[PDB]
C-alpha cells in the first residue's frame, strides 16, 4: 500500500498538489522558520478553492524568478503541477469531514515519493 | 430594588482588524476557529470578562457594586466573610440546616455583589453557600464567513540569557486575523431576576458597558476592535409572545453590492432589520 | 373526572446550537452518543423534567395542579399524608387490606398531583401506596446523523481553596455540539386513563407545554434550543384503526438541495409529510 | 516488546497511530490535565473516519511547537507517521465489536515499544 499515480478522486489529487506546492516551495526558499503546512494545512483542507487559489500566484512569481540560475529540478514540478491541475475538474467551496480524511491520505502518499530521492 | 417586568433577547455586532480576538490555550495561541467549516469563534467567558473589567473601571467600587471575581483573590474566604456577615459559620460540606440562615447569606451575597447578582456563581465550595442560576445568559459569538489566520515572525535586538553565542538574535511569533466579523445572541428573564432583585437601573448600566466595552483594553496583541450594532427585542409581557428563533430571523446580513474580493472594512456587508411581530418592541440602541 | 376516548401518537423535532443537550453522567460529562454509530441520543427522563418544570411555572401551585414536590423532598411523606388524609393508618411496606380505601390512598394522589396523574410513580416503597403505570409514554430521542462532540479549555482569576504555591491560575474544560436536529415518539392509552381521570383540559397543558419546552431553560452550557415541528394522530376510536409504525413511516426527513457538506442549520434539511388512511385524523399545524 | 512491526492489518495499524499521536502530544505539552485517550478513545473506536482526520491537525501543531527546540527527537515521531500511514488505503467507516478488540491490541503493543529507551 503506497501512493496510487491513478486514483483520480478530487480530494486525493488536492492532497498530493498540496504536498508538492510545500516541496517545490521548500527549495525555493531555505531557512525559512515555518513552512506553508504548518501555516495552511487546516485552512486548505476546511476550504480548497479559497486558498489554492492564492497559492498558485506566489507558485508562479517563484517560478518566474527561478529560470534565472541554470538551476533546474523547476520544471519536473511545473509539470506534475500541470498534470494535477488538469485532472481536477474544479476546486469545491468546502468538502465533508469523512473526504477530508481521504485527502490526509493522499498528501502523505505523495510526500513519501518525494521524501525520496 | 424591584426587579424587571419584561422578557428581552438582543443582538450584538463587532469587527477586528489585523489582531487576535481570543486565543485559546491549546494551539500554541492561535485563534479559535470550527475545525470543519473555518469560521472564528469567541467565548462568552471573554466578554463577561471584559464587562466585569468596566463595571469595576466605571462604578470605582461604589457600594452594592463589588465584583466577586477579583484576580488572584481566594474564594472561600468570601463565603466565610458572608457567612459571618449573616452571622453563622460554614459547615464543611453543606449550607446551615436552619433555612432562613442560608437564605441571608446568599441574600447578602447576591445583595453585596454586582456580576453574582447578574450572572450567578457556585458557591458550592467547603464553604457552602448555595447556588444562583443567573438571569442573563449570553452564547458563542461566530464569525459570518470563513477567517484566514496569518502568523507574523518577529525578532529581538537584545539577549535574553547568556550562553555561548548570547548576541544571537531569537525568533518570536505573532498570529493575527486580517479582517472578520461576528454575531451574538443573548436572553434575560423575569422569573429568576424576582428572585435576586435584578433591577432595571442595573439593566442601564449593563447596556452602557454593553456599548463601550471595547474602548478601555487596548493592548499589543489585541489590534483594534469595536462594536457596531445592538438591536433589542422587549415582550410585552412576563412571558414571551414568540418564539426566539423567529425573532433572530428578523435581521439579515450579507454582501454589500461591488464587493468582490475578501471582506476588508465594515462597508463591505449591508444589514438589515425586518418588521416585528405585534407583542413585541423593536429598538436599535446603537 | 371524565377522561379521554381517543388513541394518540405523536412526532417532534428539535434541535440545538453549540450547546450540550444532556450530560452522561460516567463520561465526564461529555454527550451522550450510540457507540455504534455516533448518533446521539436524550433520555426521556430530561424531556419528562422539562415538562414539570414548565407546568410548575405557569400554573404556580393551582388545585389538582401539584408536582409532587419533585425536587429534594423525602417521597415517603406524601404516602402517608394519602394515608392520614384517606384517614387511613400509614403502612410501610403494603397496601391497606381494604379495596376502597387501599386505591383512595393513590385517589388522593391522583386528585392532587398532575404528575402522578400523567406519568405514574412507583409506589410499593418503604411507606406503600402501590403502582401507577401512567397513559403517557415517551421513547428515546435519536439524531437524524452522527455528531462530533468538541471540548474547550479556559482560565481563572483566582483559587477556591488554600492553593499556596502561587497569571492564569486554573484550566477548565466545556463539552459542546457543534450542530443537530433530533426525532422523538410518543403515545397516549384511553383505558388507562379511564384509571386517573386524565381528561382534555390537561391533554391540552400537554400540548402547550410541548410548544413552549424550552424558553425558559436558558443557562450557560445548554446554548440554544428550539423545537420545530409537531405532527398529531388521533384515531376515531377507542382502540386504534391501524399500527403505530406504519404512521412514523408517513414523516421522512432528508438534506436539502443545497447538501454543501457540514450541515449548520435547519435550513439543509427538507420535511414532507405522507397521507394517513381513512381511519385516522393527521393535524400538524401545532 | 511483543510488538509486530509487519502485521499490517488495518485496526492493529489504526491502533499504533493512536499511541504515536498520544506520545507525541504527550511530549508537547507537559502537564496537561489528561492524555488524547481520555477525550478521543471512544469516539475513534465509534467512526474512524470522522476524528482521525482531526487528529493530524494537531499532531501538526504539536510537532511544530516542538522542533523548534533543541529536543529535535520530534522529527523521529513523524517519520513513524509516514511509514504506519503508508500502509493504509482509506479510513473505515464502522469496525466490528470483533476488530475493534484487534485495535486495542495494538494500541498497547505499540505503547510499551515507545517507552522504551
Amino acid at each position: 500500500v503506497s501512493l496510487d499515480p491513478a486514483r483520480t478522486d478530487r480530494p486525493y489529487l488536492l492532497g498530493r498538489l498540496f504536498a508538492v506546492l510545500e516541496k517545490a516551495q521548500e527549495d525555493a526558499v531555505p531557512g525559512a522558520n515555518a513552512t506553508i503546512k504548518d501555516r495552511y494545512l487546516a485552512s486548505a483542507s476546511a476550504n480548497p478553492g479559497q486558498v489554492f487559489h492564492m497559492l498558485l500566484k506566489n507558485a508562479s512569481n517563484h517560478t518566474a524568478k527561478l529560470r534565472k540560475d541554470p538551476e533546474r529540478k523547476a520544471i519536473h514540478y511545473e509539470i506534475m503541477m500541470q498534470e494535477i491541475i488538469d485532472n481536477i475538474s474544479d476546486f469545491p467551496v468546502t468538502m465533508s469531514s469523512d473526504e477530508q480524511g481521504l485527502f490526509m491520505i493522499g498528501y502523505y502518499h505523495q510526500r513519501k515519493a518525494l521524501f525520496t530521492k | 430594588m424591584t426587579a424587571i417586568a419584561n422578557r428581552y433577547e438582543f443582538v450584538l455586532l463587532f469587527d477586528v482588524e489585523n489582531g487576535n480576538p481570543n486565543g485559546d490555550p491549546d494551539a500554541g495561541n492561535m485563534p479559535r476557529i470550527d475545525p470543519e467549516t473555518g469560521h472564528g469563534l469567541v467565548t462568552d467567558v471573554c466578554l463577561k470578562r471584559k464587562i466585569r473589567n468596566h463595571v469595576a473601571l466605571t462604578k470605582e467600587g461604589a457600594e452594592r457594586f463589588n465584583i466577586y471575581i477579583q484576580e488572584k483573590a481566594i474564594l472561600n474566604e468570601t463565603h466565610e466573610r458572608a457567612y459571618t456577615a449573616c452571622d453563622l459559620k460554614p459547615e464543611p460540606k453543606k449550607l446551615p440546616k436552619k433555612v432562613e440562615d442560608a437564605k441571608r447569606v446568599t441574600d447578602w451575597m447576591c445583595t453585596n455583589f454586582y456580576d453574582i447578582r447578574t450572572f450567578g456563581a457556585v458557591m458550592t465550595t467547603e464553604v457552602n453557600c448555595g447556588q444562583v442560576r443567573g438571569p442573563v445568559q449570553m452564547a458563542f459569538a461566530r464569525s459570518v464567513e470563513p477567517v484566514v489566520p496569518q502568523e507574523v515572525s518577529i525578532t529581538r535586538m537584545a539577549v535574553t540569557t547568556k550562553a555561548e553565542a548570547e548576541d544571537n538574535r531569537t525568533m518570536g511569533r505573532k498570529h493575527i486575523v486580517p479582517y472578520g466579523l461576528y454575531v451574538a445572541h443573548g436572553f434575560i428573564s423575569a422569573p429568576l431576576a424576582e428572585k435576586t432583585g435584578f433591577s432595571d437601573e442595573d439593566l442601564t448600566l449593563f447596556w452602557d458597558a454593553l456599548v463601550n466595552m471595547f474602548e478601555h483594553d487596548r493592548s499589543a496583541a489585541r489590534g483594534l476592535m469595536s462594536s457596531r450594532k445592538l438591536i433589542v427585542f422587549k415582550h410585552q409581557n412576563r412571558l414571551g409572545n414568540a418564539p426566539a428563533h423567529k425573532l433572530f430571523d428578523l435581521v439579515k446580513v450579507s454582501r454589500a453590492e461591488g464587493s468582490s474580493g475578501p471582506a476588508r472594512s465594515f462597508a463591505d456587508y449591508a444589514v438589515t432589520v425586518g418588521q416585528a411581530p405585534e407583542g413585541v418592541e423593536v429598538k436599535e440602541m446603537l
